[PDB]
């Protein structure tokens, strides 16, 4: 088969400025028609990918002008002129001359934005959870810059290990930030034997870490 | 204007087939190629093969030759995707795209596995001082333990969505799934503003609107 190499996983950029994702083929996508058979796809989060470039350097129709393709028959170069914070998502290119058509394992492009430390909020379970049998602490961590962000759980301040889950937003299509939940899990009655729950936030955008936290029983 | 609609997400168990659809609108179906692609959750897209639906003429990604089987229904302007001997390594998008990869299904979610569905619970995080800074409020909805995905969730009927994140879901070591959706809003509407998010788990035909109330 033809493979698809995107040597790259992410790249960075500013908006306002200009960028190149690469790509390259383990053979020429050149055809004797003279059209090079290479194109190249955005998929935004929770979207069906979309065209941006056919035949290597054409532009697909209502793609904005700012998206180019250039290169070689191995070697390609998609260039987004004046990036916009919308433009944030994953960059594929893709062979169409031989079977199998083949994909490159994609290049994220990353928003820079300025840096911004998380808000923290931290939400006690709810009393319906509770009558239930189990406890869920939830701590948020709102529209931060970059993604990079560590939680650690402290119950009446014993750190927490093997009990908390994270999920993180992709970088939003507006603001660039990320936002991010950390779940802290226990049985009721574990919940119940303790006083203090607290979650501690270190970032690049925080000088020291922020803690938030709560008292059981308000 | 051109629509490929995709059958709905599929909840299989393992050593069995599905059936996949794609049926084409807004042009004439048998004049253009169909396309399919995989993609597993988080990870980049894989060409399975290509249908020509006016002559019926496949070609197969070797790699799904024993997989997949390609057809074409003129009459109802559908192309079909049959998976055969599923395994959790099926897990994943299918997607159907016109030749070229101009126009695109809007993708059908398949889950191989012998667990069965399960509905969420949904509890409010409710917002409070711990949850209030500088005008702002935080609150949301803990949508825990279901079984397949996905989970959707608007706020109140569609008509928030500024300020809204809702976080991908996670498998919890229970083997269900679990997620939350938040909303910032002036802290100053607490009073005056209902709050609801909406829960759609449609392998339960679960629906829930729950009210978030300041505490
Ligand atoms: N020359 C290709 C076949 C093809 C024609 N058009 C697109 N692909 C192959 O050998 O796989």
């Amino acid at each position: 088969d033809i493979v698809m190499t995107q040597a790259a996983p992410s790249v960075p950029v500013t908006p306002g400025e200009s960028v190149s994702i690469s790509c390259r083929s383990s053979k020429s996508l050149l055809h004797s028609n003279g059209n090079t058979y290479l194109f190249w796809f955005l998929q935004r989060p929770g979207q069906s990918p979309q065209v941006l470039i056919y035949r290597m350097s054409n532009l697909a129709s209502g793609v904005p002008d700012r998206f180019s393709g250039s290169g070689s028959g191995t070697a390609f170069t998609l260039r987004i002129s004046r990036v916009e914070a919308e433009d944030v998502g994953v960059y594929y290119c893709m062979q169409h001359l031989e079977y199998p058509y083949t994909f490159g394992s994609g290049t994220r492009l990353e928003i820079k934005r300025t840096v911004a430390a998380p808000s923290v909020f931290i939400f006690p379970p709810s009393d319906e959870q509770l009558k239930s049998g189990t406890a869920s602490v939830v701590c948020l961590l709102n529209n931060f810059y970059p993604r990079e962000a560590k939680v650690q759980w402290k119950v009446d301040n014993a750190l927490q290990s093997g009990n908390s889950q994270e999920s993180v937003t992709e970088q939003d299509s507006k603001d660039s930030t990320y936002s991010l939940s950390s779940t802290l899990t226990l049985s009721k009655a574990d919940y119940e034997k303790h006083k203090v729950y607290a979650c501690e936030v270190t970032h690049q955008g925080l000088s020291s870490p922020v803690t938030k936290s709560f008292n059981r029983g308000e | 204007q051109v629509q490929l609609q995709q059958s709905g997400a599929e909840l299989v168990r393992p050593g069995t087939s599905v059936k996949v659809s794609c049926k084409a609108s807004g042009y004439a179906f048998t004049n253009y190629l169909i396309e399919w692609i995989k993609q597993r959750p988080g990870q980049g897209l894989e060409w399975i093969g290509v249908i020509n639906p006016g002559s019926g003429g496949t070609n197969y990604n070797e790699k799904f030759r024993v997989k997949a089987t390609l057809t074409a229904d003129k009459s109802s302007s559908t192309a079909y995707m049959q998976l055969s001997s599923l395994t959790s390594d099926d897990s994943a998008v299918y997607f159907c795209a016109r030749g070229g990869g101009y126009y695109w299904g809007q993708g059908t979610l398949v889950t191989v596995s012998a667990a069965s569905t399960k509905g969420p619970s949904v509890f409010p995080l409710a917002p409070s001082s711990k949850s209030t800074s500088g005008g702002t409020a935080a609150l949301g909805c803990l949508v825990k333990d279901y079984f397949p995905e996905p989970v959707t969730v608007s706020w109140n009927s569609g008509a928030l969505t500024s300020g809204v994140h809702t976080f991908p879901a996670v498998l919890q070591s229970s083997g269900l799934y679990s997620l939350s959706s938040v909303v910032t809003v002036p802290s100053s509407s607490l009073g005056t503003q209902t709050y609801i998010c909406n829960v759609n788990h449609k392998p339960s035909n679960t629906k829930v609107d729950k009210k978030v109330e300041p505490k």
